[PDB]
């Protein structure tokens, strides 16, 4: 998942 | 008078993303899809995937339910990119 990559 | 349900979550992708990898699009579809699970029942999703802002929309059961989307999205990051939540605005098409 993409999720919280910064 | 309007109890909003519907969530408008911003800037998860630009559409060029889409130009060069035609599996992009669905994978960020069903990431939001299991993301927003946790927060209610979803009525409807979707993704603005030609909106330059990089939009999406979900709608939700409860009013509560979208204020608990908005609330743990807003500010939170995305694929390296940080994304806005609020509540729809009643008027705006995307
Ligand atoms: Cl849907
Ligand atoms: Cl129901």
């Amino acid at each position: 998942s993409r999720w919280d990559v910064k | 008078m309007r109890h909003e349900r519907v969530v408008i979550i911003k800037n998860m992708f630009h559409p060029m993303d889409f130009e060069d990898d035609p599996l992009v699009l669905n994978e960020i579809r069903e990431d939001l899809r299991v993301e927003c699970s946790k927060f209610g029942q979803i009525r409807k999703l979707l993704l603005f995937d030609r909106h330059p802002d990089g939009v999406a929309s979900v709608s939700f059961r409860d009013p509560e339910e979208a204020d608990y989307c908005i609330q743990t999205l807003d500010g939170r990051w995305f694929g390296g990119r940080q994304i806005t939540a609020q509540a729809w605005d009643g008027t705006t098409d995307y």
